[PDB]
DNA sequence: CGGGAAAATCTCTAGCA
DNA sequence: ACTGCTAGAGATTTTCCCG
DNA sequence: CGGGAAAATCTCTAGCA
DNA sequence: ACTGCTAGAGATTTTCCCG
């Protein structure tokens, strides 16, 4: 039940940006989505990223490669 | 209290100082002689 | 420095020397010279060297009117994906901008439109078109196209494509539609190797799927967490770290000094 | 890797599609595709439909995504080939349009529409369009008073149909349905691309005869030999291109 | 790929898809898609992303004419130091540009002047003024102010200073001279913490001193070096490394496999 | 042999291909239809 | 004689730039000057720098500090 | 550090200036300055001169650097205060001008020239100018035929005088001389700045009484106590500001 | 050797029009 | 065969200064 | 573990007007 | 209370592939 939902929400990749870095950071792992903030995991680090700074996808290219 | 010198709109003359009312990421809201203006942070200095 | 400072202001009142010059010529600490320069109104002539970061929410669209061959092309773009919509219109008028906006809001979920302060976008007819479609209007700081960087950059790619296909069409509207097609479905790259159409499909599909999944997770996973405080609502747990929402404030705490009830 | 046999058994029992198997057992989609393709007892999203409606003396030109009920419509000044080709080129630029169904009318069999189909890569072939006509006219009749011209009414009607009326098994609107179906098509195209890429590779493991390649993992290499899928270590198999 | 390539050129002839799109849609290696895009004339629309580097020899000066309050200000700059000379002139004419150039060449050692292709700089009267003073003329690539970056940047600092002191002078020529003074002697910073005047003095004084010193060293230190070749002329030795000049080609060789005679 | 596509002077239309005659640091000399031109390397592509 | 001249020519500082780096490199030590090329020593490394890329000085601020 | 005694002996023998000592023995210039300042038996570049010459009916206004013979001259339309102040402000912007000598003429004692001197920081005081007048007129008479106006001739004359005629002990031209003298002045100003900075610091070493500070090295601290200069390790002395 | 403060270095931007 | 740069504002790293 | 080649990442620029 | 960005060209670092 719940565990399948959690490992499904964690399959989505997140590209984000910090408040002073113009470059987009690589695909993170979505842990929690909210109305104004998303909780991600980039390289064994948990960051909180506002909704206006994040692009969440799923990469269908990758879901099909592995 | 902060002094703000800014460059408002299609005008090369810098104006100021104005009161700082709100500092955001990339833009700031000031008050220059009972006139509220929004100026990006590329066009303002805060002291 | 009382003798060295008084001479520095007297020299600055004439030449407006920077802090380095007044520190070298009057034996001043850098803080004192910087203070003297910072109190001079005539020397505050430069802003800070950064850039802002535009909104890239899934519902954010940027619109702008661009000109080519004497015709007006109204261009829209989905900021999160780069998917563009465009249309040659006979006049920069609130009527046809509202028509374009209603068409766009009918084809895609448009939550907020970001535009500059052109007369066509600030018109009372667009306001009614945004109010009926439930769209929120976010106008930029006047005379700052950087606030519309996504669409302004899209005004360049679209023009660049039109010149590549301008000899395959008699009229400019046909070339504009060819360019929209080419950008949206024949140019790959970006944050997924996608094209603009594939990418936009990914953003909305992901938005709905994640909203439903998180709704289910929050419906099932219902815990309260005490750390160090009040019963913060649990958001996520695992890998020796806990993420919670205490009074509408998301913070990350380690598994230690945190109990889940 | 370890659940290939469980997947094979579940398919021989329930005849499940590869998507569930890749989701339930955590298998690369290529392997599940080969599971469903190994049994002979187990064997649309680019299809738009075009028609022209008359209302209040102007010609409305409607486009319907059959799989989803999503409607693209706008009022055109004349029932001519110029405007039909313009509309269809616009549509091909917005959504991936692969084949359009028409009623062999004069404006649909012109040379301009045919050239627009050739350029956009659309196939032309000459009852959902009638029901969608009826529903769109119903909604226009509802919402007409809220506008002065008819084009604006039509667009408000298209917005209402696409995003405000919901139904079906899950209660989704036409916009969500179209997004979902196009995303599934993207998944299918990517899977076909990857299968086509791997199909020109032969694997020699432990040496044994050549075998078809399915997956190239970080700790294993999945191969199909004599209609049987086996797992071998990367160091125990050499992959060549033919 | 014979079937996959032939369809890719046919699709590129219509949409001009980039290498990524043609690699994903037709199963092509990146090199093949890049080759197909590279053979299309209509797709070569972007130059390479770098910048050049202007000449900063001690004898290099950059001149340009700038406008302010309807008057013409002829500005010069010493590239190596940033020391500027300026003058309000009634007209952009080769006569007064030649006058300014002769004055400049009489006050400082000017070996070469770099200018854009304005009519006043490309005039036959300036050519005579440069020929008499032994100055070499280096014109930039037309319509590329980047080739004059030093002076163009100096057109901005000079204007910025003039506005700071414009209310201390009735006429604009007085303000221009005040600005020249302020830039040259009241603004410190740069590659030595200097001002522009101090820095320029350092460059010419260093040039003469080093020329004399190296003349003496070459007059005394006279050796020939064989390495790995011919008798290369010795330039410097020490710290386990030898620098020599073999047939007008300076190269650095280690002390090993090198003998000094 | 190299093909050079360039942007010569106050003109947004790109021209080419032209023969490469001299590649310097920052600028290049080409030959386009018996016409010798000097174009910076920001305004040229070489293949 | 010659040694004094050599350690005098080595007292001059050189700021230089590489053919693709827009930033000026710190003060090196002048070893040899020529009409078109200067030989310097930056951080125990011997580089050859053209005359048009180098700005040789002496820093009178420093000669007087030490 | 080690040659302070050798420097002191060489000065008590030959009365050498601090520059040679800092160059010959490798001493920080402050220490050599204190050596030359410790003996009581051992005890211009901003000085320009201004005059006006008449030739062919126009007024030439000449400026001479006394220390170097470097000439700044140009033809002005009228012998007035406006133009004199403009010329002097120009000169003050080009070179460091600290005091100007004049012949108390009407155009030199105006209010405009005085205000220009006040703004530029120049001191006003009311036979080298006459000899330079004669030489400049000589050169103008040589070179007049090569020009049509007189201003151009004057400028060519100034160029020839400043950079083509050489003489003196070393055979240098006026331009090289001015550069050298201004560089020596820069050295002197920097040394004075550093001495003024260090003079407000007191050192307690090994504790002994306070001493004047001279140098703050990377392996030593040089101090002067009771008219005697001693070297102490940095860890063996504490520096305080007074 | 250890923090804190001050200095030096780094990064980045407008305007030159 | 020729060529972006300069100075200031804020951030971040180094160095020094006394323990 | 060791090179080489190919892929991925990084850096940087015009144009949007 | 709001906000530069995008895609391509060349350079440099990573990853993989067979020994
Ligand atoms: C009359 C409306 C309202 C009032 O302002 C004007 C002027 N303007 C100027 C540009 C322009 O030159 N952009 C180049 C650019 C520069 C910097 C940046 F960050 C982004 C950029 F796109 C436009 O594109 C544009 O649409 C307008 C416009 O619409 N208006
Ligand atoms: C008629 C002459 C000869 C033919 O060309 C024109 C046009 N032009 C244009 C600028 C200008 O817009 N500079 C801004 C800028 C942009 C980029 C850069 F790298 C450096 C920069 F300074 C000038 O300054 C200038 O002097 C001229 C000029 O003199 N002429
Ligand atoms: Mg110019
Ligand atoms: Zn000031
Ligand atoms: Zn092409």
């Amino acid at each position: 039940e719940l565990q399948k939902q959690i490992t499904k929400i964690q399959n989505f990749r997140v590209y984000y940006r910090d408040s002073r870095d113009p470059v987009w950071k690589g695909p993170a792992k979505l842990l929690w989505k909210g109305e104004g903030a998303v909780v991600i995991q980039d390289n064994s680090d948990i960051k909180v990223v506002p909704r206006r700074k994040a692009k969440i996808i799923r990469d269908y290219g990758k879901q099909m490669a592995g | 209290n902060f002094r703000v010198y800014y460059r408002d709109s299609r005008d090369p003359v810098w104006k100021g100082p104005a009161k700082l009312l709100w500092k955001g990421e990339g833009a700031v809201v000031i008050q220059d002689n009972s006139d509220i203006k929004v100026v990006p942070r590329r066009k303002a200095k805060i002291i | 420095f009382l003798d060295g400072i008084d001479k520095a202001q007297e020299e600055h009142e004439k030449y407006h020397s920077n802090w380095r010059a007044m520190a070298s010529d009057f034996n001043l600490p850098p803080v004192v010279a910087k203070e003297i320069v910072a109190s001079c109104d005539k020397c505050q002539l430069k802003g800070e060297a950064m850039h802002g970061q535009v909104d890239c929410s899934p519902g954010i669209w940027q619109l702008d009117c661009t000109h080519l061959e004497g015709k007006v092309i109204l261009v829209a773009v989905h900021v999160a994906s780069g998917y563009i919509e465009a249309e040659v219109i006979p006049a920069e008028t609130g009527q046809e901008t509202a028509y374009f906006l209603l068409k766009l809001a009918g084809r895609w979920p448009v939550k907020t439109v970001h535009t500059d302060n052109g007369s066509n976008f600030t018109s009372t007819t667009v306001k009614a078109a945004c109010w009926w479609a439930g769209i929120k209007q976010k106008f930029g700081i006047p005379y700052n196209p950087q606030s519309q960087g996504v669409i302004e950059s899209m005004n360049k790619e679209l023009k660049k494509i039109i010149g590549q296909v301008r000899d395959q069409a008699e009229h400019l509207k046909t070339a504009v539609q060819m360019a929209v097609f080419i950008h949206n479905f024949k140019r790959k790259g970006g944050i997924g190797g996608y094209s603009a159409g594939e990418r936009i499909v990914d953003i909305i599909a992901t938005d709905i799927q994640t909203k439903e999944l998180q709704k289910q997770i929050t419906k099932i996973q219902n815990f309260r967490v005490y750390y160090r405080k009040g019963p913060a609502k649990l958001l996520w747990k695992g890998e020796g770290a806990v993420v919670i929402q205490d009074n509408s404030d998301i913070k990350v705490v380690p598994r230690r000094k945190a109990k889940i009830i």
